[PDB]
């Protein structure tokens, strides 16, 4: 059998690699390049999609090989339904954004004429770590890129992007390492403790291995034990996931990052710390993971309801943007801790959607921020006088993250929403307030900006808004109609969604509770 | 044969093409939103009249899409209930908004961007149609919250005006305060139940216990009052007269306040259920029918007056329809004639309006009964419609919902009955307020404004309007052809007949006659004045709507703001506060550890020697301390 994983998540840094050799003299020939890499993974993607059979074992296009047996971890890949959904959000997500950032690494001076060979490779770096930390199947395997590839947006954040952008990348790399150095610690602590323990031959990271000796029993562990652990994975999750009150690195790298890192970032890349969630947390300590239910509901709702006002109060687009991604990753988490086959679905779906609507809006933002000099607010007005199609994307883009029923993200907040009120009501009216802050939230900025009279030097002056450019119409009109797909029609998502599922709920001994 | 999705795929489909194909199809892109309208409007006929080729339960049309929200236990399948009341409300929307839209062909006419206009008007309808055609409580909240995403964005219309774009975001606000109110609503329904479809939700809506059902029909009337303009969320309609008059027609007389009483009476199973969700619709329509009917006599503004009258009117279907099965058939045939004429009255205005330079003062206006014969004597038919002449479509629909809030019996009964008729006698007062103001007296005309007749295309919907406000009405009552019809889905219902019929119709002819000449004194006796006139303290209220929205922007709007800078403050000082003090601790003993290092080797020596400390410790390891 080929290693259809093997070759997704080479195939992007292979590409990193070569673009960066380029000489100097071929950037655009670079872009070019990168953009195809995109491509080649996008259609590795898609085979191994097709080729998924939900109906058929949970994982498939498993490869195994023996990697490091000396600390019990194997080269073990393997794409469930979960992983399968984040895979193909990065997947298309990726080349849209590479042709998004088709220019921003232009006005990077120095690095031997390798800017824009450097913005590219450091985007396939990330994409490719990104896709093997999803089908990785070994807890050592899946936690080194898990952590290797907050380097590579490191680099991306503090090279190019704003004038803050150094502050940005160092809280960035800190909060994000101090959480994969606790994960360190817990995955020892989860190696130590499977040594210990008959149940293996020693001590090991074979995911499939230790769900199931934990699921049948035999690997009992030492609930305080076992609740340390979850505790650190939680904790790792929760800053690359950015779990409220863990959430303060984000905003800042979000808008002193170009647009496209920034979307990667919060799109592509934090999703990683809620798929973790859904993968190990509960998986690997269903103990743990119910015990502290309680908790990690009352953190996802918190931050759903404060991000959203947050962002209400924010003054720069792109940081209230970045706020509405926070309030969005606390339905996420809320969807995936409520253990239940409609929250869990729902809190997939919501991954993939909420990537896909994060990145629209934010690229659409980027370009108008582009257009004008600031990023404020109030530094707009009038806008869709100037740039209709600018303007109606941005709406679209807004009504997808406000969740409506007409585009993709309302299809899994329900989602999310409905499997929080059968086990916690009150947490579930708590979120839904995060309805009519999202109408605020969104509306208010786009009275704001692209309503009224023209604001001075929008539709004149040295810099005016100029509608989008085709290549801008190529990145939005795509995200566009994945929103009104996933939307109408949903099912052939959650068809593939809901048998990975349940086979986690299964795994951790829970169901959907019954009717009244 | 023509599937009953059509309906909703042909607005859509409309839309679509006239918000992709953008200036390409400027130039005709509202013939093809007629278009799309039109053969709506000719669906929902044809549907119709196969359906009363049908007898019994094979009347309604139960078509299922698709599997849609197949989520374990949510099964939730895209389906369609084209039943005898979803058939009312599709054929009242579709025609209404056709004649709308031939009307907005010349309303629009002279402004740019109308195929865009056009492109709303045609996801407006398509909204509306999925709402009141959906099998499913989730369907209905898809239509539910298209119609507000709509309504955002036609009264969101001409853009350049900041307070179009303020209403527009008012209303979709409010509308999603009622929305997240349905949203719970529909997850108590889940929970509970298991199911979201209509048919299950009704099979096992019997089940439960008093407690839950309250509680869902409790959610549901705040999802109307979202809709449908009722306290405490009725404050949106007033702003939302910024948008284009065609605009407030298609809302006030169909879809959008008209959701708020679908929803009401196609959840009527879980009403019945409830006697306290029924107090309750039946305590905020009576409220808001007595609020609307306060703030219109005050309101100087075609179109605000207008909109009190949609509240005050919608008010009184609200009321109906919490009356139980007794007023559910009288609630539908009242929102039907309500349709027909307030459309009518909507487009007399914006004709007005158009005629008068934009003007939209009613004390500007004057004396333009000659001025404008034929949008005079269409808004004077919308207007004997609205005060319920014998003749009148209106006058048997408010008959019936007042009979049957007096029928209520008792205590509750006496109450529904005397605020019907003080709502009828202050909808009398206000309507007369504002046709004398408009038709009657001095011309008080301003800025040379020279009246002229509106073209044919925005007359015939009027002519179409007044026919329907004339009719439909009489059509319905006589015979109880309505109330049979609605019988096999609403619930039935006999006749308590607390008082004589008679009795009833000459109280709300006496109501409506006291308030006839007590306008006429004050505006047709009197000539009407140039300015706003002083008043009582009551006067100041009702100009200021009450203080509805001053209400909204102090508690929500002021607490809100405080609410966001307490949080705003709360993640600069306190959560980055955290990561700012672990920062400066790490440094500020980083620097002390620094001090450390003197740079004398004779200090390192010392720490050396500190091996002491070595020493000691591997020396007690023994001592067990
Ligand atoms: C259960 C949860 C319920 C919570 C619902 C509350 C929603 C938010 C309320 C505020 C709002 O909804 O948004 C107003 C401002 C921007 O205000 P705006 O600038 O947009 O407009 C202003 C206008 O200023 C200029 O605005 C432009 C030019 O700038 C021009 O066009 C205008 O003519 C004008 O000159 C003008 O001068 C100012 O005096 C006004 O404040 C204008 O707004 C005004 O809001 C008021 C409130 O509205 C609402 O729906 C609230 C009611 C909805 C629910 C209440 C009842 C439900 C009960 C259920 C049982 C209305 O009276 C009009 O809505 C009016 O319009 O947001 C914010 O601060 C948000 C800050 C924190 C909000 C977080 C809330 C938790």
């Amino acid at each position: 059998t080929f290693p259809w994983l093997t070759v997704l998540w080479a195939v992007p840094v292979v590409g990193a690699a070569v673009v960066i050799l380029l000489p100097a003299a071929q950037q655009v020939l670079a872009k070019w390049l990168a953009l195809a890499v995109s491509v080649l993974t996008l259609a590795v993607t898609a085979v191994v999609a097709i080729g998924f059979d939900p109906a058929a074992a949970q994982y498939q296009f498993v490869e195994s090989h023996r990697w490091i047996p000396s600390f019990g971890t194997g080269y073990i890949l393997g794409v469930d339904g979960i992983a399968l959904a984040l895979v193909v959000l990065t997947a298309v997500l990726v080349p849209l954004l590479i042709i998004a950032g088709w220019n921003d690494a232009s006005r990077q001076t120095g690095l031997a004429g390798r800017s824009v060979q450097a913005y590219l490779a450091l985007t396939l770096a990330v994409e490719g770590m990104v896709l093997m930390s999803l089908v990785a199947l070994d807890i050592l395997l899946f936690y080194v890129f898990f952590e290797a590839m907050l380097i590579p947006m490191y680099f991306l954040i503090g090279g190019f992007g704003g004038e803050n952008r150094s502050r940005a990348a160092v809280k960035f790399l800190l909060y994000n390492l101090f959480g994969g150095l606790i994960m360190l610690a817990a995955v020892i602590g989860l190696y130590v403790v499977t040594a210990g323990s008959d149940a293996f031959a020693a001590g090991t990271f074979d995911f499939r291995e230790i769900v199931a000796a934990v699921s049948s029993g035999e690997f009992a562990v030492n609930p305080a034990i076992m609740n340390f652990l979850f505790l650190g994975f939680m904790f790792a999750f929760a800053v690359k996931a950015p779990l409220w009150p863990f959430h303060r690195w984000l905003p800042d790298a979000a808008v002193e990052a170009t647009p496209a890192s920034a979307v990667l970032m919060m799109a592509v890349m934090d999703k990683v710390g809620t798929f973790g969630m859904l993968r190990y947390c509960l998986q690997l300590f269903p103990d743990a993971s119910t015990y502290f239910r309680p908790v990690v509901i009352t953190l996802a709702a918190i931050g759903i309801v404060y991000g959203a006002v947050l962002a209400i109060g924010q003054t720069d687009v792109m940081r209230l943007i970045a706020y509405t991604s926070i309030s969005h990753f606390g339905f996420i988490i809320l969807g995936i801790f409520v253990m239940t086959s409609q929250g869990q679905s729902g809190s997939t779906l919501y991954m993939i959607n909420h990537g896909i609507s994060t990145a629209a809006l934010f690229l659409i933002a980027g370009f108008l921020v582009s257009r004008r000099g600031s990023r404020l607010i109030d530094s707009y007005g009038g806008v869709q006088k100037v740039a209709p199609v600018l303007a109606g994307t941005f709406l679209v883009a807004g009504l997808a993250t406000l969740s409506l029923p007409g585009l993709a993200p309302f299809i899994s907040e329900f989602l999310v929403l409905i499997g929080t009120f059968t086990r916690y009501p009150v947490v579930a009216v708590f979120a839904a307030t995060a309805l009519v802050l999202s109408a605020v939230y969104i509306l208010w900025t786009y009275q704001r900006m692209m309503t009224g009279p023209v604001r001075d030097g929008i539709g004149d002056g040295d810099r005016p808004v100029r509608d989008l450019v085709p290549r801008e119409l190529v990145v939005v009109a795509p995200l566009l109609a994945l929103l009104l797909v996933l939307g109408i029609y949903p099912k052939p998502a959650l068809d593939v969604i809901n048998p990975a599922v349940e086979h986690t709920l299964t795994t951790i001994g829970q169901t959907d509770p019954e009717p009244t | 044969w023509l599937p009953v999705w059509l309906l909703i795929a042909l607005p859509a489909a409309g839309a679509t093409i006239l918000l992709l194909a953008g200036r390409r199809s400027d130039r005709w892109g509202h013939l093809l939103g007629c278009a799309m309208s039109l053969a709506a409007f000719a669906v929902g006929t044809v549907l119709f009249a196969g359906m009363l080729g049908r007898s019994g339960e094979e009347r309604a049309v139960h078509e299922a899409l698709f599997s849609w929200v197949p989520v374990g236990g949510l099964q939730v399948d895209f389906g369609l209930q084209l039943d005898q009341l979803s058939v009312c409300f599709v054929l009242l929307i579709t025609g209404v908004g056709s004649l709308i839209h031939i009307y907005s062909i010349g309303y629009m006419a002279e402004d740019p961007d109308r195929r865009r206009f056009f492109a709303y008007l045609n996801l407006f309808l398509a909204a509306m149609l999925l709402l009141v055609l959906a099998d499913n409580y989730l369907g209905l909240y898809a239509g539910w919250e298209g119609v507000g995403l709509a309504s955002y964005l036609l009264i969101g219309f001409w853009s350049h005006k900041p307070s179009a774009a303020t209403a527009a975001k008012k209303a979709f606000v409010v509308n999603r305060v009622g929305d997240m109110g349905l949203a719970i609503a529909l997850m108590i329904m889940f929970a509970t139940i298991g199911s979201i479809s209509f048919a299950g939700v009704f099979a096992a809506a019997p089940g439960l216990s008093e407690a839950t059902l309250s509680a869902i029909g409790l959610l549901l009337l705040l999802g109307a009052c979202g809709k449908s303009a009722q306290v405490p969320l009725q404050s949106w309609l007033g702003d939302a007269m910024e948008g284009p008059t065609p605009v407030s027609a298609l809302i006030h007389a169909a879809t959008m306040v008209t959701a708020g009483v679908y929803l009401i009476v196609r959840s009527g199973p879980i009403f019945d259920l409830a006697p306290t969700a029924q107090t309750g619709v039946v305590i905020v329509g009576a409220v808001t029918l007595l609020f609307g009917a306060i703030i219109g006599c005050a309101k100087d503004d075609i179109k605000k007056a207008l909109a009190a009258s949609t509240m005050s009117q919608i008010g009184y279907m609200v009321l109906a329809a919490g009356l139980g099965p007794a007023g559910y058939a009288f609630a539908i045939m009242h929102l039907l004639t309500h349709g027909f004429f307030k459309a009518g009255l909507f487009l007399g205005a914006g004709s007005v309006m158009h005629a008068m330079n934009d003007e939209v003062n009613m004390r500007r206006y004057g004396g333009l009964r000659k001025v404008l014969p034929v949008t005079f004597a269409t808004f004077g038919l919308g207007y004997l419609a609205i005060i319920g002449v014998p003749p009148l479509a209106g006058f048997f629909s408010k008959d019936g919902i007042i009979e049957a809030a007096l029928g209520a019996g008792g205590a509750r009964g006496v109450i529904l009955g005397g605020a019907a008729i003080l709502g009828a006698g202050i909808t009398a007062f206000y309507m007369t307020r504002v046709m004398l103001m408009t038709f009657f007296g001095e011309k008080r005309w301003a800025a040379n404004s020279h009246p002229h007749e509106a073209p044919a295309v925005m007359t015939w919907p009027m002519i179409l309007l007044a026919v329907g406000s004339v009719v439909s009405g009489g059509a319905l009552a006589i015979g109880g052809t309505l109330s049979h019809w609605l019988e096999p889905v609403v619930g039935t219902h006999e006749a308590h007949h607390a008082v004589p019929v008679w009795v009833v119709t000459a109280i709300v002819l006496a109501v409506v006659a006291v308030g006839i000449a007590v306008a006429y004194r004050m505006y047709a006796r009197q000539a009407v004045p140039e300015e706003v006139p002083e008043g009582s303290a009551l006067t100041v209220a009702a100009r200021r709507d009450l203080y509805g929205d001053a209400f909204n922007e102090a508690v929500f709007m002021r607490g809100g703001q405080t609410l966001t800078a307490a949080m705003v403050t709360v993640d600069d000082k306190a959560v980055d506060g955290t990561a700012g003090g672990l920062a400066a601790l790490v440094s500020r003993t980083s620097d002390a550890l620094r001090q450390v290092q003197t740079g004398f080797a004779r200090s390192y020596a010392l720490s050396m020697l500190g091996g002491s400390a070595l020493v000691v410790a591997a020396i007690l390891a023994v001592q067990l301390w």
